């Protein structure tokens, strides 16, 4: 009974407003905890945006343009949301919601964090991926997830059953403005035929659920 | 604003010896500081609060110390699972995070397992062809990947992607993708990728014809 789940669109056009909601369970949004939003741009570190305190209703904002940032509690749905309008390309990041609790000093710290939702800011539209099999004492096998937008993509290899020797590589950004992904798995030599392999690649933004079987 | 800056940017130490992560603040902030750990691909976890207190469920090898503008996070005796980025954080009721510090646990030199993947026939139907070169479980991280098309070097049409350091064996894996067109791929025979690594006395080459 304590869980924070971020929710919101993974892609927002520029100059629009991104809205993200944090589902809180096991604890009331009205108890005097701190509810904050922290983002992480690709490659950079964490960056605090805003905090709102249940009970007091106090809000605290990091330096930004007047009225860009907005935060709001909701006791009926037991959630707190963030609104960031006039969004530019520098707003693509991974956004986390977290809880603040005091300690002996009387000041708050983010003790429990959320899974985090990543939002991209561009004029590019959503595109579904293509999946291509990758086959050549130890052997290798993989799937190529090509030409999709935006991130992320989930790859598992026999519906989660096989996991040792699996590597899903960080997605690359091509010249075309699309992403290309590869997920491999190291396999014993005498297994190319004895055991079948089916990469499970799903892309939520485009609703692409494909189980691709190799060789 | 209270700018929080961390040092060093990167670390590389073996298990057993301690790592000292530093943290400087603009103005004095008393002990109102926390330390967070962010394992690759995960959300941050609270390690220290009030500058010198270990949070619940944290191994005793993590320590916090410092007061005013200078603080220190100590990891007495690194473990393989300690690979992460560490964040210093100031809190009045405005919060300010540091820029982070990458901790890498240095490992025995391990040579990569090189694999090359020819394109699928379904892929040559589209007109764009990708050939993937795979490096598996190598250390150190720095590595060279050369793409050669029928002997000649092909530089300008490939992209690399290196995973995070594994939290078990502390190795890396690299994936290079060489992209060509249908008419360009079907106009040459042998395709190879040559890798150079510290764990290799000689560069190895994996290739295929057609």
């Amino acid at each position: 009974q304590l869980q924070l789940q971020e929710s919101g669109p993974g892609l927002v056009k520029p100059s629009e407003t991104l809205s993200l909601t944090c589902d809180v369970s096991g604890v009331s949004i009205s108890s005097n905890y701190g509810w904050g939003w922290i983002r992480q741009p690709p490659g950079k570190g964490l960056d605090w945006i805003v905090t709102i305190y249940g009970g007091t209703g106090n809000t605290y904002y990091a330096p930004s343009l007047e009225g860009r940032v907005a935060i709001s509690k909701d006791a009926s749905k037991n959630q707190f949301s963030l609104r960031l309008n006039s969004v530019t390309a520098a707003d693509t990041a991974v956004y986390y919601c977290a809880r603040k609790i005091t300690y002996s000093s009387g000041w708050y710290y983010f003790d429990y964090w959320g899974q985090g939702v990543l939002v991209a800011v561009s004029s590019a539209s959503t595109k579904g991926p293509s999946v291509f099999p990758l086959a050549p004492g130890t052997a290798a096998l993989g799937c190529l997830v090509k030409d999709y937008f935006p991130e992320p993509v989930t790859v598992s290899w026999n519906s989660g059953s096989l996991t040792s020797g699996v590597h899903t590589f960080p997605a690359v950004l091509q010249s075309s403005g699309l992403y290309s992904l590869s997920s491999v798995v190291t396999v014993p030599s005498s297994s190319l035929g004895t055991q079948t392999y089916v990469c499970n690649v799903n892309h939520k933004p485009s609703n692409t659920k494909v189980d691709k079987k190799v060789e | 604003e209270i700018v929080m800056t961390q040092s060093p940017a990167t670390l590389s130490l073996s298990p057993g010896e301690r790592a000292t992560l530093s943290c400087r603040a603009s103005q004095s902030v008393s002990s109102r500081l926390a330390w967070y750990q962010q394992k690759p691909g995960q959300a941050p976890r609270l390690l220290i609060y009030d500058a010198s207190n270990r949070a619940t469920g944290i191994p005793d090898r993590f320590s916090g110390s410092g007061s005013g503008t200078e603080f220190t996070l100590t990891i007495s005796g690194l473990e393989p699972e300690d690979v992460a980025v560490y964040f210093c954080q100031e809190d009045h009721n405005w919060s300010t995070f540091g820029q982070g510090t990458k901790v890498e646990i240095k490992r025995a030199v391990a040579a990569p397992s090189v694999f090359i993947f020819p394109p699928s026939e379904d892929q040559v139907k589209s007109g764009t062809v990708s050939v993937v070169c795979l490096l598996n479980n190598f250390y150190p991280r720095e590595a060279s990947v050369k793409w050669k098309v029928d002997g000649v070097l092909k530089t300008g049409n490939s992209q690399e992607s290196v995973t995070e350091q594994d939290s078990k064996d502390n190795t890396y894996s690299l994936s290079s993708t060489l992209t060509l067109s249908n008419t360009d791929y079907q106009s040459h025979n042998v395709y190879a990728c040559e890798v150079t690594h510290q764990g290799l006395s000689s560069p190895v080459t994996k290739s295929f014809n057609r």
